[PDB]
């Protein structure tokens, strides 16, 4: 698609910051472009917190009508957890947060380095992995 | 400002502002899941609930209002005083500023979102100590000037209680178990480190002391103001100082200082759903500040938050608050949870 | 449970007085309110004469005597403090005397806080009505209507402190002392029946004594109303407004007052410290105006809750707190006054011990009756009443075997200079001891533990206590293997600015070889506000804290045990290894005390909120209490929550304010005796009674209920059912003594009615009036 082309080509993660949402301790922060199709040093503390404030600071050079977001969590190939985010209208060449949750989870040395984060922004703009090392 | 917190400006300016039940009368009231606080009738509850269920309990209460607040032994039940409903991110946030009305113990658990039946407890007030063995020609003596403090008191007890000698007992043990006594001697301990009338005075007093959850629903266990009065003093009498839960000294008694009408502490709505009793203090020792002085969402306006950890075992019991201008009365202050503080 | 609740001596405590032409219209009589009883006594010129003494089912917390227009003698307005009003007329039949009720109800309000001034009620001078401030905030008024249809009237002050009717208005006009923020103010309302509302008075709010705390309407051809505070004394009348502060009454408030003169010339009032002044009205005549007031200390009686001028310069001084007494005002002084009789008067029963001073095997009641300079020891047997004139307060009294005398905490106020206001008993103590361990004016109380001998009263020792040193109780008693018995007194050093005492003493005294001399002390960390001989071991109650004691061999007390109930242990009774401990909140917990274990355990609970003053331990299973509102009550003690409390099995209303409970009886069925008194100063008796001799008198309690006329018409049960400021339940598991003990006074034809088709068992069979007044003189006989 021409438009998620320029999409990808137009967008860009300015910084992230995971943080435990009990807390609002900067678990782990970070400048990488986690949607162009990684690795993240995400600390073990994840796996201690009850649920996590995510913010997502994205740069969008196109207009989005509804950007959204899908997120999946794979433990060695299988199926974790999954998780839907929604901002909708952004405006082109716009510089927007995304506040948005993380809420059982394997010990942290099983998934020690296992964890692929799939996120894939939306129409389908751009799909990624993110190996966590906790 | 001392104004600023009480009425939640970090939950929105706009909200719906808008409940006596029958006493004894058991009710069928809502409980949430998102509240695991002790509140007390009179203490002010804002909430963030964003969950289907959640949400669909406030719409269904508010189109009637009332709903109920664990601890599950008893509990209490809080009016909305404010309704706001936000569509953003696809998800129908509800922000709410209750306050506790009534009381209640626990007689069952219903599920659907609990549902609980509750029976309401009654506001068991006594009548004047006096007014008993109170003599129909002394009965003219028994009202008072305005308060204009030692030898008022002792006018007070001098003349209130003149007929003690009837009965068995002193004058100064009636003056333990008045009313007025009491309030006297909680405001003098509280302006150390309000309603005029017991029940309400000793509820706020009641959310203002930073004690334990197993106290804090002793004293919602108790009926009668005078019970919950004289707790409440022997607790401050006995409080000293306190520490986080998992060391098992953050913060001590006297350095504690009110910053809201509500007193020292007050619960409020961290911005993604969570409620914390946060006590308002002067002083704070040993806690590690993570994050740089952030105003986003701050519970006190004018104030930037960071948050506080115990050095020791680098548990998160607090979050220092600078003001963001050196004329804000005090300049900086830090505000506590009692979850992981232990008297 | 089972009980029985007998008046072993009337309540002797004058609640009330008003003297007026009740009798007939030649008949000048003191009508004296002493609590539940109302004795109509015709003056004479050589004194009262007894002509009735009516039992009321109520306390009299108003009376007033009015004559409506027609009436040939005066009727009687009667309100209690149930709130049930009667206007009652009194019709003499040869012999034959009966109070005839002319219009009863009851004017409780379904909602309002009774106001904390008290419950005022007043007739208006023309008799058009009457006029009551039950409730802060509403006026109730009847009409002159036999069912005593009362209104309310919405006033604005909710701190209305004294109200009266004024005299020669053309309507009705309450004149009423209430208090804002800015002060006290005295507003002016005509009251309009037919519009039944209150309308702009003669004269406006006009400020006053930021403590003027008395009205009192004048009559005729003054009019207007005098108003006496703390140190002036006003009058108003329109635009009339005369004032004094006479450097006498500065002393002590005045309290009560009495017109003397009916043209309203000559007034008498009294006070707390038992002072009597003469207000005379100066009269000028321009028409007649007041020219100006004048009080003259007439002298001292006894410490009044009411006066009533009588005829001939005789004054009823009607005392709560001493011996009521008919003092004459004298022309020429001596002091005005001169005792002419001296009533007596138990109340306030303090504290008392049953006790046999002759040995006879019958107990003789000694009561801590009276306070202040009225103080005294009442010796009762059967009934004759000994007065001994102690001149202060005594709190707690306990009775020696061997020094055959008893311990009496007494205390006696002093001002700080300290200076003894009379010669107390203390101060005349043959050999009295000082222990050894503020502003001018300052009213202080010195404490004494007197050591009086049994047989003549003379006060053998008196122990002085340290400055601030209150005496809370006292016990004589052995302890462990000491032969000697020994006065062990509690004490708490109560300071002003300390409200709880972080200090006090239990002090071991022995009064051996005509002295007391201190054997023991034991500085304890709290205020010993109740003490007992639990077992030979000495129990306290050092705040919350109940600990136990044992009297070591170096006659040291040495602690063994404590128990933190979260109350401080007010009331600490003991039967066997059972141990009730109770504080003001009526939170009744019972201990045990396990000797194998040595340690104090909790095994019945029942924190209810409500006002106590007293309790006992009626048996291993009953406890006997003393509710909020002049109530009686027993507990009792499957589940290890319904074993681990307290059930309220028998409910009462006495009608009395219990002060304490003294196990014996005053007599040489019912099993168990339990005394108790009152500030009212009734001695009443406790016995638990079997079940089938409680169903029997309740079902003769509803028979005579049936038959007797109580005078207002006012229904036992709800005299005797539960009061309290939230709450009202009917009386479970007593019997009102007064009810089965009128048995015998009604007549035989009533007597045939009450026990008509009653079944009686002695195999169950059919009443009669002879077994069952046998019945009731069994029951008679245990008092
Ligand atoms: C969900 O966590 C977060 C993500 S971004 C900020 C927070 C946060 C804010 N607060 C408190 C800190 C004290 C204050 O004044 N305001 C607050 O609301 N706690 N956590
Ligand atoms: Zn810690």
């Amino acid at each position: 698609d021409e438009r998620a082309r320029e999409i990808l080509r137009g967008f860009k993660l300015n910084w992230m910051n995971l943080r435990d949402a009990e807390t609002g301790k900067i678990l782990w922060q970070g400048t990488e472009d986690l949607s162009v199709p990684h690795e993240a040093r995400v600390p073990k503390k994840i796996l201690k917190c009850k649920a996590v404030s995510r913010e997502l600071n994205f740069s969008s050079t196109e207009q989005m009508e509804k950007f959204r977001l899908e997120q999946k969590v794979y433990f060695k190939g299988q199926c974790l957890e999954e998780w839907f985010f929604e901002f909708g209208f952004v405006i082109p060449n716009s510089t927007n947060t995304w506040q948005s949750l993380i809420e059982q989870m394997m010990p942290a040395s099983v998934l020690t380095g296992n964890v692929i984060i799939e996120t894939k922004f939306f129409l389908l703009v751009s799909t990624s992995r993110v190996r966590l090392f906790y | 400002d001392t104004s600023l917190p009480t009425s939640h400006t970090y939950l929105g300016a706009d909200m719906e502002e808008f409940t006596l039940h029958d006493d004894d009368s058991c009710q069928v009231i809502p409980v949430l899941p998102q509240v695991m606080m002790i509140l007390i009738p009179g203490q002010t509850l804002p909430l963030q609930l964003f969950h289907p269920q959640e949400v669909s309990m406030v719409r269904n209460l508010i189109q009637k209002r009332t709903f109920a607040v664990l601890a599950a032994q008893f509990g209490t039940t809080a009016e909305i005083y404010a309704y706001r409903e936000e569509q953003d991110f696809g998800i129908e946030i509800v922000k709410v500023k209750a306050i506790g009305r009534q009381r209640f113990k626990v007689l069952e658990l219903r599920t659907q979102i609990q549902q609980a039946k509750v029976q309401i407890l009654p506001e068991c007030v006594l009548p004047s100590t006096m007014s008993a063995v109170q003599l129909e020609s002394l009965n003219k003596c028994q009202i008072f000037p305005s308060k204009p403090s030692y030898k008022w008191w002792q006018k007070y007890q001098k003349r209130k209680f003149h007929c003690a000698n009837l009965t068995s007992w002193p004058r100064w043990l009636y003056s333990l178990y008045d009313a007025e006594t009491l309030m006297d001697r909680i405001k003098k301990q509280l302006r150390e480190w309000l309603p005029s009338n017991p029940i309400d005075f000793s509820y706020r007093v009641a959310a203002c002391l930073p004690i334990d959850d197993v106290l804090r629903i002793q004293l919602l266990k108790i009926g009668s103001a005078i019970q919950r009065l004289r707790c409440e003093l022997d607790i401050m009498n006995k409080c000293t100082s306190l520490c986080c839960k998992q060391c098992q000294e953050i913060t001590t008694k006297n350095e504690i200082f009110s910053l809201s009408l509500c007193g020292p502490m007050a619960a409020y709505v961290n911005p993604h759903g969570y409620v914390h009793e946060t006590l308002t203090v002067y002083k704070a020792c040993n806690l590690n500040l993570i994050g740089r002085p952030s105003t986003e969402h701050s519970w006190f306006p004018g104030y930037a938050w960071t948050v506080a950890q115990c050095k020791i075992c680098a548990s998160h019991i607090g979050w220092k608050f600078t003001a963001t201008k050196k004329d804000m009365s005090p300049q900086k202050f830090w505000g506590l949870t009692r979850s992981a503080l232990l008297p | 449970s089972y009980n029985y609740v007998v008046t072993a001596q009337k309540p002797t405590a004058v609640n009330g007085c008003v003297t007026g032409h009740f009798t007939s219209a030649e008949d000048l009589n003191l009508l004296i309110a002493k609590n539940t009883r109302l004795e109509i006594y015709v003056v004479t010129a050589e004194g009262l004469r007894p002509v009735k003494e009516v039992g009321m089912y109520g306390k009299i917390a108003v009376m007033e005597l009015f004559r409506p227009k027609g009436e040939s003698k005066d009727l009687l307005f009667i309100l209690t403090a149930k709130y049930n009003a009667c206007i009652l007329e009194y019709k003499q039949s040869g012999e034959s005397i009966d109070i005839i009720t002319r219009a009863h109800g009851n004017v409780q309000d379904r909602i309002g806080r009774p106001s904390e001034t008290g419950i005022i009620g007043i007739i208006d001078p023309e008799c058009r009505m009457i006029g009551l401030r039950l409730y802060d905030g509403l006026f109730k008024v009847i009409p002159l209507n036999k069912e005593l249809k009362a209104f309310n009237i919405r006033l604005e002050e909710l701190h209305v402190i004294d109200v009266k009717f004024l005299y020669g208005c053309q309507a009705p006009t309450i004149c009423f002392v209430y208090q804002d923020p800015q002060g006290r103010h005295v507003k002016t309302y005509e009251v309009s029946l037919r519009e039944k509302e209150f309308n702009k008075g003669p004269w406006k709010q006009e400020n006053v004594e930021a403590e003027a705390s008395m009205v009192i309407a004048v009559p005729e051809p003054f009019g207007g109303a005098i108003i006496i505070g703390q140190e002036s004394i006003t009058y108003h009348n329109g635009d009339k407004y005369l004032a004094i502060a006479p450097p006498i009454i500065k002393q002590s408030t005045i309290v009560c007052h009495n017109r003397v003169d009916p043209n309203g010339s000559r007034y008498l009032l009294g006070d707390m410290e038992g002072r009597l002044f003469m207000l005379l009205l100066e009269k000028e005549e321009q028409t007649v105006t007041l020219k100006d007031l004048r009080v003259e200390l007439l002298g001292e009686t006894s410490i009044a809750e009411c006066l009533t001028y009588l005829d001939n310069g005789v004054v009823f001084v009607g005392s709560r707190l001493g011996d009521s007494q008919l003092v004459k005002l004298n022309v020429d002084s001596n002091s005005y006054v001169v005792a002419m009789e001296t009533f007596t008067n138990l109340g306030p029963i303090v504290d008392m011990c049953v006790v046999d001073l002759e040995r006879q095997g019958q107990g003789q009641l000694v009561t801590c009756s009276g306070a202040f300079k009225e103080g005294s020891l009442r010796i009762i047997r059967n009934l004759h009443i000994r007065t001994v004139p102690l001149y202060e307060s005594p709190r707690k009294i306990c009775y020696q075997e061997v020094s055959q005398c008893f311990g009496v905490l007494s205390s006696r106020i002093e001002v700080q200079d300290t200076t003894a206001l009379r010669p107390s008993a203390s101060t005349q103590a043959l050999s009295s001891s000082v222990s050894s361990s503020t502003s001018f004016g300052e009213e202080v109380e010195v404490h004494n533990l007197l050591i009086i001998d049994q047989h003549t009263f003379e006060v053998l020792h008196a122990h002085q206590f340290l400055q601030n040193e209150y005496a809370l109780s006292l016990v004589s008693c052995k302890l462990g293997k000491d032969p000697n018995t020994y006065f062990i007194v509690g004490t708490a050093m109560v300071y002003p600015e300390e409200a709880e005492p972080k200090q006090g003493r239990i002090v071991v005294f022995q009064y051996s070889d005509g002295k007391l001399q201190t054997v023991a002390e034991k500085e304890v960390k709290g205020a010993v506000y109740s003490m007992v001989e639990f077992n030979g071991k000495l129990l306290a109650s050092i705040n919350s804290t109940v600990r136990l004691y044992e009297w070591t061999t170096e006659k040291e007390l040495r602690t063994e045990c404590n128990h933190y109930n979260n109350i401080m242990a007010l009331y600490l009774k003991t039967k066997g290894d059972f141990i009730l401990v109770g504080d003001l909140m009526r939170s009744v917990l019972l201990l045990a005390y396990k000797p194998m274990e040595g340690n104090f355990e909790e095994i019945a609970r029942d924190f209810n909120p409500n006002w106590m003053s007293a309790v006992e331990i009626l048996d291993d299973d009953n406890f006997l209490g003393a509710e909020n509102a002049f109530n009686l009550f027993v507990c009792q003690k499957t589940t290890d929550e319904e074993r681990q409390h307290l059930q309220e099995v028998g409910l009462f209303h006495l009608g009395e304010f219990v002060n304490v409970f003294c196990h014996g009886s005053l007599v040489m069925p019912t099993q168990g005796s339990v005394l108790f008194g009152t500030v009212n100063g009734m001695i009443g008796l406790v016995t638990s009674l079997s079940e089938s001799w409680y169903n029997l008198l309740l079902d003769m309690q509803n028979r005579l209920n049936k038959v007797i006329k109580s005078v207002g018409k006012i229904e036992h049960s709800f005299w005797r059912s539960f009061h309290t400021e939230r709450k009202t339940e009917p009386a479970t598991g007593f019997i009102d003594g007064d009810l089965i003990e009128s048995f015998l006074d009604i007549s035989r034809p009533k007597m045939q009615e009450v026990v008509a088709n009653l079944q009686y068992d002695d195999m169950k069979r059919e009443a009669t009036a002879d077994d069952l007044i046998k019945v009731v003189e069994e029951l008679t006989r245990i008092h």
